[PDB]
């Protein structure tokens, strides 16, 4: 296993951005109930993109960008679980929540972009 | 490391996220033209 094709990276990146775009829409339209399923679709898209790369990447920038990608997806998943408290309707700071959620998506997109750039420059 | 955003509001964050997404689409477009 080596570096994936630019076409494959673009395909998985577009799935990530599409799902992030839907999350941003949910935040803006106050679909706070949609945060968990959105994050799951994002987390899945992230896993598939990460799987394009070797289990142990040789390139230092791939290692770094994958770390950011994976950590931010996990962080997002952690944040979105607050939209489904065990007691339905429990107090939640939706301003703080939305802020944290968008921060996570920002870094996911950031990492995804870096991976696109890395892949293209090696072709 | 992860990005530091301090106490940025959702409005500012949404803008920067959208800018990030726009940059990705623009880069992909540039790649598919060469």
């Amino acid at each position: 296993p080596g570096l994936p094709s630019t076409e494959d990276v673009i395909l998985k990146t577009e799935q990530v951005t599409k799902n992030i775009q839907e999350l941003l829409r949910a935040a803006q339209e106050f679909k706070h109930d949609s945060f968990v399923p959105c994050s799951e679709k994002i987390h899945l898209a992230v896993t598939e993109m990460a799987s394009l790369f070797p289990k142990r990447p040789a390139l230092e920038p791939v290692r770094s960008s994958l770390r950011l990608l994976n950590a931010s997806a996990y962080r997002l998943q952690s944040e979105c679980r607050k939209t489904v408290p065990p007691e339905p309707g429990a107090p939640v700071d939706f301003q703080l929540l939305t802020q944290q959620v968008i921060q996570c998506a920002y870094d996911i997109a950031k990492a995804a972009k870096q991976l696109v750039t890395i892949t293209t420059r090696e072709k | 490391p992860g990005s530091e955003f301090g106490h940025s509001d959702a409005q500012t964050l949404a803008m920067m996220l959208q800018e990030q997404l726009d940059a990705i689409n623009k880069e992909i477009r540039l790649i598919q033209e060469e």
